[PDB]
């Protein structure tokens, strides 16, 4: 009986609302093996939940330094002064060695679920994990959890899927109009028809490669603009 | 008033290496194989006497079009 | 049931799925009679053995040639080699057919008779030379890890991985010989221009694959 | 052949009436030669096929039609730069009547996508075809779900080539198959149309049909034979 | 109007395509799509097709390449131009400019075929009869006039 | 593939196929060894 993506249209069988925020939307049928459906729930909550840190990281940087210009913010030189200039080697050992460690420990319990829920060092520390991608627990210590957990899944999803949409349309706009997204917002108020994509499309203002600490990085737009 | 149209039959023969393993098969005589020299002669003689192999027009008809 | 080269066509009826890397490809039916279906299946694993080998010297190689370690390319090591060591080429090839005689006379006539290598005639050797199956040796020289005497279910397993990769292999040795062919340069030469600018070179760019372009 | 709809084309003979019998979409008795009788039918020459391949060319020549004019009319209408406003034959598919350049490929790189793209999109329909229901079996990185087919090869249906299940009712199918062939026919005639008009004219299509509203005596075919 | 070995060699590579669709044709309506007795007894068909369409067609078609191809190219080759200097055939089929530099009836386009001022295209539709001079051999013009009749 | 090696098998086509190798191997002697007219 719950609303559907499109007006009259059937649900696949294997949708039948056991998720949050299912609308039965599956064109390519992608979930018809259960076990691969289990597997893409957990990439859209992967990307949902990045992508929601994503769009808030960009807006909010954006105001508290206006000039920064995330899609640069990468460079080292334009790091914080605590940090500018580190050397972009030993700044990547410590993402690569922190981020295997927790990612092996989540997709080992997307194997065999409820084995990595104990802390390895601590004996006795556990996480509940109600569900497989809601480790709970210390992960939620304000116990939100509790209560009316289908709802809340639902506005998560539905936040985050809106999140994954909205950031990706600030990089496709700072590839085409080379700023961010609130500046972009201000430029199409002022000039609200001379200033939108029929105009901007057609560039890219990407540069082809840039020079990383000697470290030659390529780079490229999400399609042929005219560069 | 029969209509002039295109008319064929499907598959009528079976494309298949057996045949070209036994000489002589398009003919009744020559399919029992050689005793003398003479057999040689006759099935190049008449490999291509297609009005002989068989009394069927329409089998005749349809390895004229094809050779 | 089991996946086939061309979706929805019917597998041959001599390919059941038995032999490893069995997807139904025999469009001449070039295996048809079975006695010769076990000749090219050890044909295959052959070729496949040795591209694997030449491949992997090939890229080792030429990846010693851009770093500079002073590497030849594979297309003239056969030349440096002979000419800095100072070797008569016909006495290296030579002695190459009969150790290569030997060695695989014995392949030979192991497929004629099976396990008639291991009558203890070589040097008194009775039970490395008997063999497993047609085309897989096993034994505790060929095989010194008992990889094939372990479990049966992965063995399994590697024969897949085996012959995939042998068929990989031999696919590359040809994309070297053609590359070279076309371009007169190594290999991981080529790959570092279609990186440099993949849109603008490649096969259809070189001028040699599309004489029309 | 009758233009507009009508129960019978001019070309309807009494010899056609005998096997068609209006089960076809757009059948309206036009057969003079006879190429659809059932009888001793074989080869490519059988209704099968041919019904096929009439559906496969209206549906290439639809998006032939309004993709060899889109390019003029919406550079006149100022919405896409002037060095795209190109006549369909001068994009590059015939570099000797004109080449474009400024693809992000050479026309030859790009081709070979083409056919790449092509082998699989063009074999997996014919094997359809010829094994009803045969693509949904093998594993096809779970898109196997989406082409079951449904029996008649022309109309797959489905979940993807059938989005919007539009047509749910037997006699509104009926209707959208006849729209679909009578627009697919429309545009088979404005493909020759485009061809014949460009090599007599040497103009894109749009430009022939401004000049004949300018002076519709002045500019037309019988003027066009002499310039 | 052959004037390098590439077109020699285009048409040999043709011509085994062709040689290819012929053993194909010959498979295919044996073991495949045999016809029937009553299909080859349409002697009044075959005669209409193999008239006007084997013979006719094939006539009108020659008639146009010796129009657009080797008309011009012969013209030019017996004036003295080099070879390798002449026009290709295909530059001298899309622009009708350098057509009407050789034959000026090429300036007024198809309009005199179908106004049934035939006489406009005399230039190139020729009656000479007799041998041409430069060659020996037949004038192309009084030929192309020729497989245009027939 | 068993009746197609037969086809091979007849004797107009071992024929020509042996005179082919016959005929080759003489005529690649005589690429090699010109004029052959005394032992020596
Ligand atoms: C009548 C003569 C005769 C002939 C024609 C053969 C022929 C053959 N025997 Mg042999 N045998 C013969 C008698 C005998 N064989 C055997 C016992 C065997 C066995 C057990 C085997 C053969 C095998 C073979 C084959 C080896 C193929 C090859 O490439 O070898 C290449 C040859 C060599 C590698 C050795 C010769 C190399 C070189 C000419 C001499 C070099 C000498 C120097 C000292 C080298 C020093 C180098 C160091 C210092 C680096 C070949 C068909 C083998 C085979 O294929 O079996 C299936 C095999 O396994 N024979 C005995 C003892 C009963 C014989 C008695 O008369
Ligand atoms: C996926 C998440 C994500 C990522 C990868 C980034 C990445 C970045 N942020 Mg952003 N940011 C995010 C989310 C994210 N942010 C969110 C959610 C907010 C809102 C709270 C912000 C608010 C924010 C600000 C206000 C600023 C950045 C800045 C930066 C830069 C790193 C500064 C540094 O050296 O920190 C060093 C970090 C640590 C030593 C570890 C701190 C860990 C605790 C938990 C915090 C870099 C471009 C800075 C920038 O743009 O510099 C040019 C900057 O000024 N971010
Ligand atoms: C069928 C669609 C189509 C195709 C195949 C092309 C192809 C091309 N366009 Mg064109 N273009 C189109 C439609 C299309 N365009 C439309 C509708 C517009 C108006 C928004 C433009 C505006 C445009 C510009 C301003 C430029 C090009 C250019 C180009 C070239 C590629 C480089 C580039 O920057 O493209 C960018 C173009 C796009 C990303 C348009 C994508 C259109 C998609 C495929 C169709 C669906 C669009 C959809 C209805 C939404 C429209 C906008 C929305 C706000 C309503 C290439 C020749 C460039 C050129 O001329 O280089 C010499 C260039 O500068 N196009
Ligand atoms: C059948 C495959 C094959 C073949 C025919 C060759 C052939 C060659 N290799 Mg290669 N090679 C191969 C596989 C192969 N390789 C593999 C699988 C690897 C490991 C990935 C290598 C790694 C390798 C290296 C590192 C070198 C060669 C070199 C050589 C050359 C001299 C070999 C020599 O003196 O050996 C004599 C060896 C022995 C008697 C002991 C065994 C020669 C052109 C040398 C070269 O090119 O020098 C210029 C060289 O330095 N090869
Ligand atoms: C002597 C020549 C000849 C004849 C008399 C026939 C006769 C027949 N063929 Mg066969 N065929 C031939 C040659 C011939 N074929 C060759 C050479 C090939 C290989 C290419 C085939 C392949 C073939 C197939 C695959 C099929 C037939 C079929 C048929 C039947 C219907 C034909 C029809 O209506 O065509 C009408 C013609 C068309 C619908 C196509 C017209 C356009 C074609 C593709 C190109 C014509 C080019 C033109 C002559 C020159 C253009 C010049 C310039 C503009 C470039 C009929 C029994 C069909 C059958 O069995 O039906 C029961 C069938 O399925 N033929
Ligand atoms: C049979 C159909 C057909 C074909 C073969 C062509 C072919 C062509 N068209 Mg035409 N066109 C057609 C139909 C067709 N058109 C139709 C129906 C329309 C009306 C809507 C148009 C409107 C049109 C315009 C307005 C223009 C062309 C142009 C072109 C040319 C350049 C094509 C190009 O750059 O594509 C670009 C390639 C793509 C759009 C496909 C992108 C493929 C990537 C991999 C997809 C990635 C997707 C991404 C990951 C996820 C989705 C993102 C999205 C939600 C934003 C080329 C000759 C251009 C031209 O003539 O330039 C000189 C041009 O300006 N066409
Ligand atoms: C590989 C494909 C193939 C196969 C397996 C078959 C199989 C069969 N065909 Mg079919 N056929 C094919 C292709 C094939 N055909 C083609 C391409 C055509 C078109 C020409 C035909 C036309 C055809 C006809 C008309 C007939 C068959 C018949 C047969 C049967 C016996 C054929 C036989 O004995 O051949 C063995 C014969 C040969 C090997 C001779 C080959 C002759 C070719 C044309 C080469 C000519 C070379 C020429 C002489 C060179 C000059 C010589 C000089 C230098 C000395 C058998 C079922 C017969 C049948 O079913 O009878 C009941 C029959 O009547 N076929
Ligand atoms: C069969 C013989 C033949 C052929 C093929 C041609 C062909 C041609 N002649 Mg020639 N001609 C011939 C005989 C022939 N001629 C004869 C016998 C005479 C003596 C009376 C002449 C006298 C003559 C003169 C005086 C002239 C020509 C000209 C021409 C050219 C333009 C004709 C024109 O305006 O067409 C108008 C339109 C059409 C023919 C219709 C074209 C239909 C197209 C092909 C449809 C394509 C549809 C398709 C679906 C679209 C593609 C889609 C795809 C890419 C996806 C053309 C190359 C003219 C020229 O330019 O000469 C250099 C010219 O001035 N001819
Ligand atoms: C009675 C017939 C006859 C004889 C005896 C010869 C003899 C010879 N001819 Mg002559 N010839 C003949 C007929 C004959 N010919 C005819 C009919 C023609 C016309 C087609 C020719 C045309 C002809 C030409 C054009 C040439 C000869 C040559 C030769 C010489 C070939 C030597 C050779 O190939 O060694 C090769 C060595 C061998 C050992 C061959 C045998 C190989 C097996 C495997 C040996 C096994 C051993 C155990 C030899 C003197 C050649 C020559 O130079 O003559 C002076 C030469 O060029 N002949
Ligand atoms: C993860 C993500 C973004 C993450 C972004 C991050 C971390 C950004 C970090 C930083 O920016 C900051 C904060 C500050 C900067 O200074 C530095 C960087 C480092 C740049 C986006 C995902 C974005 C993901 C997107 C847009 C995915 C869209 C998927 C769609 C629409 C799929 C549709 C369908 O598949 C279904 C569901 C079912 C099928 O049947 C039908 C089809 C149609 C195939």
């Amino acid at each position: 009986d719950r609303k559907l993506w499109a007006p009259g249209v059937v649900a696949p069988e294997y949708l039948k609302g056991d998720l949050a925020g299912d609308y039965g939307w599956d064109p390519l049928g992608l979930g018809a093996d259960p076990t691969a459906l289990k597997w893409y729930r957990q990439s859209e909550l992967q990307h949902a939940r990045w992508a929601m840190l994503g769009v808030a990281g960009v807006l909010v940087q954006e105001i508290v330094k206006p000039d920064v210009y995330f899609y640069e913010a990468g460079l080292p030189q334009n790091l914080p002064e605590p940090f500018t200039n580190i050397n972009m080697g030993g700044l990547l050992a410590w993402e690569f060695i922190l981020m295997h460690w927790v990612e092996v420990r989540r997709w080992q319990d997307y194997k065999n679920f409820g084995s990595v829920n104990e802390d390895p060092i601590f004996k006795g520390n556990k996480v509940p994990n109600p569900e497989m991608g809601y480790p709970g627990g210390i992960f939620d210590p304000f116990g939100f959890s509790k209560g009316n957990l289908k709802e809340l899944q639902t506005k998560e999803i539905k936040n985050g899927r809106l999140a994954m949409i909205a950031y990706m349309a600030f990089i496709l706009q700072a590839q085409a109009t080379g700023k961010g997204p609130l500046a972009a917002l201000s430029a199409h108020l002022s000039n609200p028809f001379g200033n939108n994509i029929l105009k901007n499309i057609g560039t890219c203002t990407v540069p082809h490669s840039v020079d990383v600490q000697g470290l030659t990085i390529p780079l490229t737009c999400l399609w042929p603009g005219s560069q | 008033a029969k209509k002039v149209k295109i008319a064929v039959d499907r598959n009528p023969v079976e494309t298949s290496f057996e045949k070209w393993a036994k000489p002589g098969h398009f003919s009744r005589t020559l399919s029992k194989g050689p005793n003398t020299t003479t057999w040689i002669w006759n099935l190049h003689a008449d490999a291509h006497d297609f009005d002989s192999h068989t009394s069927d027009l329409e089998e005749i008809s349809r390895k004229v079009f094809s050779a | 049931v089991r996946p086939v080269w061309f979706p929805g066509n019917p597998p041959p009826a001599h390919l059941d799925g038995s032999l490893a890397g069995d997807y139904g490809f025999d469009p001449l039916f070039l295996g048809q009679e079975p006695q010769t279906l076990k000749w090219y299946v050890q044909a295959e694993l052959v070729h496949g053995r040795f591209a694997m080998l030449g491949a992997a010297g090939i890229i080792l190689t030429s990846i010693g040639a851009k770093v500079g370690l002073g590497f030849p390319e594979w297309y003239d090591a056969g030349k440096v080699v002979v000419e800095k060591n100072n070797i008569d080429f016909p006495t290296l090839m030579v002695i190459q057919f009969y150790l290569m005689g030997w060695a695989e006379t014995k392949r030979w006539y192991d497929f004629k008779n099976p396990g008639s290598q291991a009558d203890g005639s070589f040097l008194g050797f009775t039970e490395e030379f008997k063999g497993l199956e047609n085309g897989y040796p096993g034994g505790r020289f060929f095989d010194p890890m008992g990889l094939s005497r372990g479990d049966a279910a992965k063995y399994q397993e590697y024969k897949q991985k085996e012959v995939k990769n042998g068929r990989l292999a031999m696919i590359a040795c040809l994309g070297f010989a053609a590359q070279y062919a076309a371009t007169g340069k190594g290999p991981l030469d080529n790959l570092a221009d279609h990186l440099a600018d993949p849109n603008h070179v490649n096969f259809a760019t070189n001028g040699v694959s599309i004489p029309i372009a | 052949v009758d233009r507009s709809k009508d129960q019978l084309y001019v070309g309807a003979s009494q010899s056609s009436l005998a096997y068609l019998d209006g089960s076809l979409p757009g059948d309206f008795g036009f057969d003079p030669l006879g190429l659809l009788d059932p009888v001793n039918s074989g080869g490519f020459i059988e209704p099968k096929w041919l019904q096929y391949s009439e559906v496969i060319h209206a549906r290439w020549a639809m998006l032939g039609a309004a993709g060899c004019i889109a390019p003029e009319v919406l550079g006149a209408a100022g919405l896409i730069p002037d060095a795209t406003n190109i006549k369909w034959f001068e994009s590059g598919v015939i570099p000797p009547a004109g080449s474009y350049n400024g693809y992000w490929a050479d026309p030859y790189t790009i081709f070979f996508v083409e056919i790449v793209a092509m082998q699989f999109a063009e074999l997996r329909r014919l094997q359809d075809f010829r094994y009803p229901g045969s693509m949904g079996q093998q594993y096809f990185l779970g898109l196997e779900a989406i082409f079951k087919g449904s029996g008649d090869a022309a109309y797959p249906g489905g979940p993807f080539f059938n989005l919007f299940n539009l047509g749910k009712t037997e006699a509104a199918m009926k209707e959208l198959k006849l729209k679909e062939i009578k627009n697919g026919r429309l545009a088979m005639l404005a493909m020759l149309g485009y061809g014949a008009q460009a090599v007599m004219t040497g103009k894109g299509p749009f430009q022939n049909l401004v000049e004949h509203l300018a002076d519709p005596v002045n500019n037309n075919i019988l003027t066009n034979f002499a310039g | 109007g052959i004037t390098s070995e590439l077109q020699l060699y285009t048409t040999a590579i043709g011509g085994l395509v062709m040689a290819a669709a012929m053993f194909f044709a010959g498979w295919f309506h044996y073991h495949k799509a045999a016809p029937k007795l009553e299909w080859f007894q349409n002697v009044e068909s075959m005669l209409n097709h193999h008239l006007g369409g084997l013979l006719g067609l094939g006539s009108l078609a020659w008639a146009g390449h010796q129009i657009h191809v080797s008309l011009p190219v012969n013209k030019l080759l017996d004036a003295g131009v080099d070879p390798k200097e002449i026009p290709l055939p295909h530059d001298l089929l899309l622009n009708r400019a350098i057509m009407a530099d050789l034959y000026p009836s090429f300036a007024k386009g198809i309009a005199p075929f179908f106004t049934l001022n035939w006489s406009e295209y005399s230039d190139f539709l020729t009656f000479k009869g007799g041998l041409n001079p430069v060659t020996g051999g037949l004038w192309l013009s009084d030929t192309a006039h020729h497989h245009v009749a027939i | 593939m068993k009746d197609f090696t037969t086809y091979l098998s007849t004797a107009p086509v071992i024929a020509t196929i042996w005179f082919t190798f016959t005929a080759g191997l003489l005529i690649e002697i005589n690429r090699y060894f010109p004029d052959p007219l005394v032992f020596s």
